[PDB]
């Protein structure tokens, strides 16, 4: 599920992320959509060219919300209830898609805090957004 | 797979850029310590325990290079990629019995360790352009099972 | 894809038991209850909202005699099943953008609907030929992606 | 995750399977086995042909440890933690094959249930297996 030392890994590493999990949420979002352009389908009415204001608006979303995750990484469905009456009920977005979302937030990290990014860091990181994957994709409560 | 010519030049810039000794220990370092399971295919190798004794291992790094060789044989022929990895496609599907999700795992990690080396230099058209090919090496190296 | 004269005689047998109505109609009623997510290829079918719903809707049971359909089409084909789902997968792929692991769901519950009806008639052979079968048209209908 | 209307389910319809759990989780590895041969490596030193005494004993135990499962549905990672530590830490299953003794499950129970398998439960079933297969192949504790 994720062991005591995942959880404090991903505490102290996000921690180092930051002031600047705008900009990073904002990049993530900018190479899913360049390396996997049928990710579009989901935003048929954002604006995505090259520098948008409705991108980088959206990243500073998503990054806040894992921001929220990691706070309550013990007690995670009753945190998350919201996104996953979202991206469960009403959107219906499939699972696959948040395993490209997560790919290119890790590959965004490595690009950026090149010290922090041990493999034991990269493994509980992998785990950690694999499950808040699976709490926003099902219907509970 | 088709690139144009201006994502086949990013490919062959920052692959001539690769220090090939230790891009392939890294990765399948990484890939032992993040996938776990997979280790059930080198246990052959010894002590795979501790993160830093998959970093560690002298083999794992040996190995390592030979993946990344066939990586860089499979990115100058991509054109014809079924062709190129016949053998491989028989050998890790008809002995070994490593299934082919596995391998579009080893083309992420990859790309991880890629971005980790080159930082602001891995830029998303790039990274856009790299992610084609290791999907083309990994659909064509499991075409052996369908 | 190969299968040996006594697997051919059970799949041709079994199938000709089938009534080939509901099958379909219950098989993607169940695909859409089981994989909620699938619901969004088809908002255009009015309500999906609850179990009974979905098993009564007349769309759906329309449709479903399709799938149905194209199977027992790509049953009578076993030899050449890529030039069958030519138009298919163009279809499924280039316009639709459904990805490829939904089809490997849809051919099993395929045939979880089918050990429902046959109860203790669908015994393991059986099972075991038809598992080869709904691979070969899930992994032959999604090429036109790779 | 796992709704309330689902837990009620599993627990109802799993009542409804009781003691023939053995036979059901002996054709469930049976069906397996045959209809995906590749599995069969992790089993090296079984007798693998039809109506051994291994096969049929070994069920019994995997029958027997779903049961205890569904005892606790919702402290599920403590009672589970003895599997966890065997099929995860020592053997080394790979995911995938925790989806294939899964789906040769629900064929099983539909080929003998045949009244208690409608759509809802085929749904909460299908989740329940799942949370389980995430269990036993991570490494916590
Ligand atoms: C992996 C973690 C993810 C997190 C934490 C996350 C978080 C969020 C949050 C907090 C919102 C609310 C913002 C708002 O109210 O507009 C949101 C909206 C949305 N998310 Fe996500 N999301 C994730 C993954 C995905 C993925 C993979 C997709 C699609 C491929 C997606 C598509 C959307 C869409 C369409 C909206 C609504 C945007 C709109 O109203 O126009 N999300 N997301
Ligand atoms: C995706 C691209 C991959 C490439 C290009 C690749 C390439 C190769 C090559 C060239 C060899 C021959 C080396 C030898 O003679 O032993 C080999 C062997 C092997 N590969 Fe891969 N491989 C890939 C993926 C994988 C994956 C995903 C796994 C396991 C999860 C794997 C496990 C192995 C094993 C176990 C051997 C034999 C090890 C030995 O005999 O010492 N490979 N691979
Ligand atoms: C695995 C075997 C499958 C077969 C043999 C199959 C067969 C077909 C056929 C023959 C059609 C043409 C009907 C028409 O003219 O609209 C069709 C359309 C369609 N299929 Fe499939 N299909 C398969 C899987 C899937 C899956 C997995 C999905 C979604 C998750 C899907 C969604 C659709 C949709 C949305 C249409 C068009 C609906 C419409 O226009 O009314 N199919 N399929
Ligand atoms: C899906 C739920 C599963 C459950 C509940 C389960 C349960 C169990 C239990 C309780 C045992 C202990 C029996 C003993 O001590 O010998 C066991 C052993 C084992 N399981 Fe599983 N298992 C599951 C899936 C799998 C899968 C998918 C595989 C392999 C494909 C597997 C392979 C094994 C092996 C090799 C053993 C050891 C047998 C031996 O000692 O010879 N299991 N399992």
């Amino acid at each position: 599920v994720l062991s005591p030392a995942d959880k404090t890994n991903v505490k102290a590493a996000w921690g180092k992320v930051g002031a600047h999990a705008g900009e990073y949420g904002a990049e993530a979002l900018e190479r899913m959509f360049l390396s996997f352009p049928t990710t579009k389908t989901y935003f048929p009415h954002f604006d995505l060219s090259h520098g948008s204001a409705q991108v980088k608006g959206h990243g500073k979303k998503v990054a806040d919300a894992l921001t929220n995750a990691v706070a309550h990484v013990d007690d995670m469905p009753n945190a998350l209830s919201a996104l996953s009456d979202l991206h469960a009920h009403k959107l219906r977005v499939d699972p696959v898609n948040f395993k490209l979302l997560s790919h290119c937030l890790l590959v965004t990290l490595a690009a950026h805090l090149p010290a922090e990014f041990t493999p034991a860091v990269h493994a509980s990181l992998d785990k950690f957004l694999a499950s808040v994957s699976t709490v926003l994709t099902s219907k509970y409560r | 797979v088709h690139l144009t010519p201006e994502e086949k030049s990013a490919v062959t810039a920052l692959w001539g850029k690769v220090n090939v000794d230790e891009v392939g220990g890294e990765a399948l370092g990484r890939l032992l310590v993040v996938y776990p399971w997979t280790q059930r295919f080198f246990e052959s190798f010894g002590d795979l325990s501790t993160p830093d004794a998959v970093m560690g291992n002298p083999k794992v790094k040996a190995h390592g290079k030979k993946v990344l060789g066939a990586f860089s044989d499979g990115l100058a022929h991509l054109d014809n990629l079924k062709g190129t990895f016949a053998t491989l496609s028989e050998l890790h599907c008809d002995k070994l019995h490593v299934d082919p999700e596995n391998f579009r795992l080893l083309g992420n990690v990859l790309v991880c360790v890629l971005a980790h080396h080159f930082g602001k230099e891995f830029t998303p058209p790039v990274q856009a352009a790299y992610q084609k090919v290791v999907a083309g090496v990994a659909n064509a190296l499991a075409h052996k099972y369908h």
